[PDB]
């Protein structure tokens, strides 16, 4: 059965959208 | 990870696989040596998709 959610994946997901909100808050 | 030199096997079983898919355009699986090969291909792939389910692994 399929992981749905990777580990990488989901830390990666996270890192880029706070690097994406810090860039906004700039 | 923990067992190194387990992958060369299964690249040695999976790319005949890719000159079996190539002459899969026709009718070419006529002796039962060519579909063991292609099984095994088949087989090698499903391990490694299992296998690739894991972080070290992948």
């Amino acid at each position: 059965s399929k992981v749905i959610v990777p580990q990488t994946v989901r830390l990666a997901e996270e890192l880029e959208r706070q690097q994406l909100l810090e860039k906004r808050k700039k | 990870r923990t067992l190194p030199d387990l992958l060369p096997l299964f690249k040695t079983f999976i790319l005949p696989l890719e000159r079996i898919v190539e002459g899969l355009n026709k009718s070419s699986i006529c002796d039962s040596k060519a579909m063991d090969s292609l099984q095994m291909g088949l087989n090698a792939l499903l391990i490694l998709r299992n296998l690739a389910q894991d972080t070290d692994s992948v």
